[PDB]
């Protein structure tokens, strides 16, 4: 009845204590490690929850939240779990003073409802306001979330390829899309941008002086044989006692590797990629034929290409054909740093790209890894809705003063209840307060305060210790996102408190 | 599963890692007292190197592990200041501890090292000097790293030992690019010989001899023939297990010798090929066949050996006898033989005759272990002078520049309006921690020793100067030439902070 | 090391029995600071901010501890304000000095290192400071009454405040006498009236009467202190009067007034025609046959004085004390021009003795009042502001307030250690890392961030003056010259010179034995 609850209560919020110190750009890493020894860090929510395995019954229930809000938005699960958590910890005094549960998910559930029809009321939509070309906007939202970094100085020479990289792609945006290599060397202004799918290309074996670099419609072949001499797969080695037996043997050696090789002229095979290494053995036979041959494709690039050059990738070579061999526009080799890079640009299905960093540090591409991660969902959220609010915790903002100020005109029971849903939700920028350093005491205090006064988009800067318009700042956030997710967290706690008593079959 | 939250979590990294910290304050420096590993095969080493320590310590803590990983490319980016990055790792934790009592988040004094980071790093590159500049030539960059290898046991030949690093290194990248490629420098070893036996070859080396003595021991022809099998009657590569049938095959086989030593000799001279490198080695009806003609060959050279000479060479292999022919050839200057006196070494010594893209260091040494430290003190001498030619400015090292950053650090502290200030200040007396224990391990007075530099930097003139670790004559190392790079006293500061906020960031560490 | 003898042990035990009576006093810091109880075993409760009362009652026994405790009965003599920032001082640097301590340096290098520290320290502070004119009461009127603007008793502090200035300026002389001793200023306090009567006596007031002397008046009066008790014969050892019938009994009445008059009779000669009685409860101080042979010599009858109370009088009129009649002589008198008894309705029964006319330099404010607290709260009020019309009288130099001169002084210390050999830089840098924590300790109080106020304030100083510092009153960062409070230098003097050098006397203790 009432104790099962309370046992809920905090059961629930160990789960957001997992996990409190990661809302925000600026959160706190963790270090968790599997059975395996292996070591796991990483400041996202979502991966925290999945490898921690929590076996209590009442913390999957949050779980389950947050993997649907991964699904839709892959962000922001963190604010579903602190949020739905902190609705338990406002109404835990008033379980227990003898009110019942069932009251409180009428409560959540009319307090939902109202934040909906307060955020669509609220948005504004971003379309071409202020006569300013997409371009500059999409450029102004981007840099905002690379300053403050190692790359602050240089950060409109990075501002302008994320840009790039998004109007390349068709209507359909995907995160996963659009990969980034690190290459250690250069400075920060000598990234480059492919349009096209690339790879490190760690193929140093033999082939020079031929193998042509340019192509006009080559025929991408999408091979796994090790064509190396003296390979682990191709082998041939009969132990006898004749003398002249053996000259056959090292015959047969030579023919297992020629006559599967050519079944790859054959096949009409211009640019041969292969995962496994290719020896200096095979790589003269594609030279005297005129024939490119670049081994050493890492699988994870073979994926982007299958998906870019639009054909298969098959195991066996006997299988090779005009089924599986995709075509590009635009095949060439550059010189980034003096190593090679092959890439297809033009390809019928490109729908993925390339996007290599420099720099004289593997760590100061690290945190450029992260910070376009973040760029690339701005640019993917704002043309997909240009009705957005502010964000860094703005709109949370808005309805502790919307919901409370209803609050006070809803006699009954509900009043407490979606007026502690209204201090329920300063928990975001609470956490954006302490998970920067900043002191939480004057911020929250002086920004609830500047509402009243006429604030409406006024939120907490992550940059410098103050209060400022993260509206005008261009720190935006969708504004059906976040009705989402206040559903997603009204959902989970009505949950959790629509349960009394826990049933388990003894086993 | 564990589980730790607050003050008391972060207080319990710190002395996870305070731990590993007061290991590895001793062994700083050339008077670095040693330490004594074992093995898990019950072997005993005593040395003080920094990678060494930390590769060996098997610390569960996770706090400790995350320092293993801290030296992972430490080596190839510093490697000799190993330990200095440790002990200012440690001693920023030491002094952060008294932050967060103050009441201070971990992230500020992340931000704040950083800060301070910056003022370090631009107060390195104003008291620099450089050395080569616009000068090709060898006599300075000699000397330079002379000094650097007298913490080892190579100090018999410390001179040697610095020529053969400047030849390498210049070898395979040019003082005009300042990108110097020290993957393509291979360092072997062989039980045997001293230190000045140490040879530089431009191209390919193995611990391999010609299959006949009397072989021509100079060998000028560009002819290289790489074959899976030796110019006679064939034999697996793998093992041998001869079985005869009976005796009328046991007199066949004799007359397949006959035909296939004449089939296969003959057909050395039709491809042009003269040094046949094989697998397998010879038989002595083979050798006496090829002194007639003139022909060098291999005895017995290893797999994964034989595709290293054909990168070296540019060549390829003939797994067969019938495909011979002069496009499969090696490419090479001249192939020789290197007989060490008494020593029954005849080792293979391929070279090119050129500027070549590739050398190998083949170190020599009456002992195992002595070899042992001449690797690393040679793979630490590559990233001086890696560094020297992408960055001909240097810095005094011996803590001359670590008292410099403090006071840069500390003058700009009264111009940093920010509670990030205090973390300025903790990162300036932590930088003093790395000189000051070598006046520990030195055995001198650790706070004595401390200030009358600090004066000498500020009352007696503004140049900076160097601790007496070695006790020399006196302060200025300069007058010493004890100079480290100028990359690793920024690399040391910049992986010793990187790894603090890493530290600083986690506060809470759960496993099931 | 090995270290088998441990004398280094014991000195953590002398500095966490110090350490723990100043982190007790810690947050009673300032104006703002949080109140401390003290419970007494019998259950009287008491609850007050006041710094020195809460280390009087602690009870102390550790001898490291004990050191402090008088440390600031000392600042109560020399400056008479801000005892409980002399603690924090004090157990500030030794908390710094165990970080010293675990570098392997000896307590005495340290000590040494702390001299130079404190002296440079003083000159930091005095050309900083603002010298003020000493001969102008106005300068002492205002930084006089606006230190009590934040006190308890606010709203009296503009008329107790001249009291204070022209009861010194009477006494001292302008801008030539520095001594000043303030056990030449009385505050005598009656039932009935208000603060608002302010009466400065030149000469001396008393709490007692003139009954049973039937003269209460003397004109051209010598004063003269007699300590001997003028009763019947009281001998000691065993004695008995030898009566024989009821004759003999009368004959003792009669004579016992012979050993009175005769005594009497040796002081008249004299020409003293005022007598003072020292308190004495042991035995009969003054006999009721003495009340009326003194009026029959025109001599009043002045008895209950305290010890404390006769220096007082020995320096307004030149007295000295007789233990005997025998050695009694015209040399020990006084001099008085009116003598008399003024009891009025609020100023109680007070013996009101004008006209000194001798050497000596003493005054009296008779403040009224209804009240217990009323005449109680004002008297420490003009204590407080006597001690810092005191203080500028020494040090004729104003600083400014809030914990102001502290980060001025940790400032410039951080600079001069950079310029110094030897184990002095760690000890000096030590020396103003321990002085940050009065500021953030008044930030913590003021509600604000400890560490957010003091660090900004520093760069303040770096960039500008010491005028900016933490205010109090508004509760935040602000020009406090513009708040217009200020404090004398001589307070923060003898806070620095007191507590550094008993630092350095725990630091000199290496081992403590009990005797007997």
């Amino acid at each position: 009845g009432i104790p099962q609850l309370v046992s809920n209560i905090s059961a629930c919020q160990v789960i957001a204590e997992a996990v409190r110190t990661t809302l925000g750009p600026r959160g706190m890493d963790k270090l968790i490690v599997d059975g395996r020894g292996k070591a796991t860090i990483s400041n996202d929510g979502a991966t925290i929850l999945k490898l921690l395995d929590v076996v209590h019954p009442a913390a999957k229930t949050l779980v389950d939240i947050a993997k649907s809000q991964d699904a839709e938005v892959g962000d922001g699960t963190t604010s579903v779990t602190l949020l739905a958590a902190e609705f338990l910890k406002q109404v835990k005094p008033y379980v227990e003073e003898g009110l019942h549960p069932q009251i409180i998910i009428r409560a959540f559930r009319t307090a939902t409802q109202l934040a909906v029809n307060k955020i669509k009321e609220i948005a504004v939509t971003v379309k071409k306001a202020d006569k300013v070309e997409q371009r500059k906007l999409l450029e102004k939202c981007a840099m905002t979330a690379l300053s403050s970094k190692l790359i602050s100085q240089q950060k409109a020479f990075f501002a302008k390829m994320v840009v790039d990289a998004v109007m390349m792609l068709d209507d359909l945006l995907q995160l996963k899309m659009i990969g980034i290599k690190k290459v250690q060397g250069g400075a920060l202004e000598d990234s480059q941008l492919v349009a096209g799918v690339a790879f490190k290309k760690t193929f140093s074996y033999a082939g020079f002086e031929m193998q042509p670099k340019k192509y006009h419609n080559p025929k991408i072949a999408l091979l796994n044989v090790e064509l190396e001499l003296k390979a682990e797969k191709d082998n041939a080695e009969i132990r006898v006692h004749t003398v002249e037996d053996y000259q056959a043997i090292v015959d047969a050696e030579w023919n297992i590797l020629y006559d599967k090789l050519e079944k790859i002229h054959h096949s009409g095979a211009k640019v041969v990629s292969s995962k496994l290494p290719i020896g200096d053995v095979a790589t003269q036979y594609f030279a005297d034929r005129d024939m490119f041959c670049a081994g050493r494709v890492p699988e994870e690039d073979l994926k982007r290409t299958m998906m870019a050059c639009g054909g298969s990738i098959q195991t066996s070579v006997n299988a090779l054909s005009a089924d599986v061999l995709g075509r590009c526009q635009v095949f060439e080799e550059t010189q980034i740093g003096g190593e090679r890079y092959n890439f297809f640009t033009g390809c019928p299905k490109a729908k993925t790209c390339t996007f290599i960093l420099r720099g004289g540090a593997e760590q100061f591409m690290e945190e450029t890894e992260r910070s376009l991660h973040d760029a690339i969902m701005i640019v993917r959220r704002a043309i997909k809705n240009d009705s957005v609010v502010a964000g860094g915790g703005a709109i949370e903002m808005e309805l502790s003063k919307y919901l409370r100020d209803y609050s006070r005109t809803i006699p009954g029971k509900q009043q407490l209840l979606i007026g502690a849903y209204a201090k329920a939700l300063e928990i975001i920028p609470r956490q954006l307060c302490d998970n920067a350093g900043f002191d939480a005491t004057n911020i929250l205090n002086k920004l609830r305060a500047r509402h009243a006064q006429g604030g409406t988009w006024y939120g907490v800067d992550i940059n410098n210790e103050d209060i400022a318009d993260n509206f005008e700042a261009f720190v935006w956030e969708p504004a059906m996102v976040r009705i989402n997710a206040l559903t997603a967290a009204s959902e989970a706690a009505c949950l959790i408190v629509s349960v009394d008593e826990t049933i388990k079959n003894p086993r | 599963k564990s589980r730790l939250m607050g003050l008391e979590a972060l207080k319990s990294h710190i002395m996870a890692a305070k731990a590993v910290a007061n290991t590895m304050r001793t062994s700083l420096g050339p008077n670095g007292l040693d330490k004594m590993m074992v093995d898990k095969d019950g072997d005993v080493t005593v040395t003080n190197d920094g990678a060494t320590i930390l590769s060996m310590m098997d610390v569960d803590h996770q706090i400790a592990k995350l320092m293993v990983e801290l030296s992972k490319s430490q080596d190839d980016e510093i490697g000799d200041g190993t330990t200095g990055v440790v002990v200012l790792a440690g001693a920023l934790l030491e002094e952060a501890e008294q932050l967060l009592d103050r009441g201070i988040h971990p992230i500020r004094i992340a931000d704040g090292y950083e800060q301070a980071a910056r003022v370090a790093i631009e107060h390195l590159d104003k008291i620099s000097d450089s050395v080569l500049v616009d000068i090709k030539d060898t006599e300075p960059l000699i000397q330079t790293a002379k000094t650097t290898l007298g913490s080892k046991v190579v100090n018999s030949c410390h001179r040697q030992m610095a020529e053969i690093a400047v030849n390498a290194v210049l070898t395979v990248a040019d003082m005009e690019r300042r990108d110097v490629d020290f993957e393509l420098i291979k360092v072997e070893g062989k039980v045997g010989g001293r230190l000045e036996d140490t040879k530089l070859i431009k191209g390919v080396i193995v611990d391999k001899d010609f299959s006949h003595p009397q072989m021509p021991k100079k060998v000028e022809d560009a002819k290289i023939a790489i074959l899976t099998c030796p110019f006679e009657p064939p034999k697996p590569k793998t093992k041998h297990k001869l079985d005869v049938t009976s005796v009328e095959d046991y007199k066949a086989l004799q007359k397949y010798e006959k035909e296939k030593f004449e089939e296969m000799i003959q057909q050395i001279k039709e491809t042009g090929a003269n040094l046949a490198i094989c697998q397998w080695g010879f038989d002595d009806e083979a050798n006496h066949l090829l002194l007639q003609n003139n022909l060098p060959a291999v005895r017995w050279v290893g797999g994964p050996e034989i595709e290293l000479i054909a990168i070296a060479t540019g060549g390829r292999i003939v797994p067969r006898f019938s495909e011979l022919t002069a496009e499969k050839l090696g490419f090479a200057g001249l192939v020789q033989e290197i007989s060490f006196g008494t020593t029954k070494d005849k080792m293979l010594v391929i070279e090119q005759c050129k500027n070549s893209r590739a050398v190998t260091i083949f170190i020599r040494g009456g002992n195992k272990m002595i070899i042992e430290e001449a690797k690393r003190s040679l793979h630490d001498a590559l990233c001086v002078i890696r560094n020297l030619i992408r960055d001909n400015r240097v810095v005094y090292g011996g803590g001359a520049a670590e008292i410099s950053c403090a006071l840069a650090v500390s003058q700009e502290a009264d111009k940093c309006p920010t509670l990030e200030q205090y973390a300025m200040r903790a990162f300036a007396d932590a930088l003093e921690v790395i000189p000051m224990a070598l006046s520990e391990n030195s055995g001198m007075n650790p706070i004595q020793t401390m200030t009358e530099v600090r004066a000498r930097q500020v009352k007696e003139m503004n140049p900076a100067l160097g601790i007496d670790c070695l006790h020399k004559g006196t302060n200025d190392m300069k007058q010493q030439h004890v100079i480290e790079t100028l990359i690793g006293k920024k690399q040391q500061i910049s992986l010793a902070t990187q790894m603090v906020r890493m530290i600083l960031k986690i506060d809470d560490i759960r496993k099931p | 090391y090995q270290d088998r003898d441990k004398p280094a042990q014991i000195r953590f035990s002398n500095i966490s029995a110090a350490k723990a009576v100043a982190d007790a006093i810690r947050t009673s810091l300032g104006p703002k600071g949080m109140d401390k109880m003290i419970q007494d075993g019998k259950g009287d409760v008491t609850i007050t901010n006041d710094g020195a009362t809460i280390l009087k009652q602690m009870q102390v026994l550790h001898p490291a501890a004990r050191m402090l405790v008088e440390l600031s009965k000392a600042q109560d003599i020399e400056a008479g304000d801000g005892t409980t920032s002399v603690v924090i001082i004090a157990g500030s640097l030794l908390d710094s000095c165990t970080k010293l301590l675990q570098k392997g340096i000896h307590p005495t290098i340290i000590s040494e290192s702390f001299q130079k520290a404190l002296e440079k320290g003083i000159e930091i502070l005095t050309d900083m400071s603002r010298p003020v004119e000493l001969s102008d009461r106005e300068t002492l009127l205002n930084s006089a009454t606006t230190s009590l603007n934040s006190k308890v008793v606010s709203q009296y502090s503009s008329l107790l405040s001249p009291m204070s200035v022209n009861a010194v300026m009477k006494v001292i002389d302008p801008a030539t006498a520095t001594s000043v001793d303030l056990r030449d200023i009385k505050i005598v306090k009656k039932l009935g009236g208000t603060i608002d009567d302010c009466e400065l006596v030149e000469g001396l007031v008393l709490t007692q009467k003139v009954s049973n002397s039937g003269i209460t008046r003397v004109e051209k009066a010598k004063i003269g202190l007699i300590q001997f008790c003028l009763s019947a014969p009281k001998t000691d050892m065993d004695n008995q009067i030898v009566v024989s019938d009821y004759a003999q009994m009368d004959r003792v009445l009669r004579e016992e007034r012979a050993y009175i008059l005769n005594l009497v009779k040796q002081i008249k000669k004299t020409g003293c025609n005022v007598l003072l009685i020292q308190k004495s409860i042991l035995r009969d101080a003054l006999s009721d046959l003495a009340l009326h042979f003194l009026n029959k010599m025109k001599i009043m009858v002045i008895k209950d004085i305290e010890r404390e109370d006769i220096e007082f009088i020995c320096k307004t009129i030149g007295t000295k004390p007789v233990a005997h009649i025998d050695q009694f002589t015209a040399d020990m008198l006084g001099s008085a021009e009116l003598a008399e008894e003024v009891n009025l309705n609020g100023s109680g029964k007070l013996l009101k003795i004008t006209g000194c006319a001798s050497p000596g330099k003493t005054v009296t404010i008779v403040v009224r009042g209804s009240n217990k607290l009323v005449i109680e709260e004002a008297e420490r009020s003009i204590h407080d502001a006597l001690c810092v019309i005191r203080c500028l009288v020494k040090k004729r130099a104003l600083i400014a307030g809030g914990g102001a001169p502290e980060i001025e002084l940790a400032l410039r210390l951080t600079e001069y250690s950079r310029t110094l050999s030897g184990m002095e830089s760690y000890c000096v840098r030590a020396f103003a890392d321990a002085m940050e924590v009065i500021p953030s300790t008044l930030a913590e109080n003021a509600g604000l961030n400890p560490i957010s106020t003091v660090t900004e304030l520093r760069n303040r100083h770096a960039q500008g003056e010491k005028t900016a510092g933490i205010n109090v009153r508004k509760g935040g960062i602000s020009n406090i010259l513009e708040e217009l409070v200020v404090q004398p230098l001589l307070v923060s003097v003898s806070a620095l010179t007191l507590a550094t050098e008993t630092v350095r006397s725990i630091l000199k203790i290496d081992d403590v034995v009990n005797t007997r």
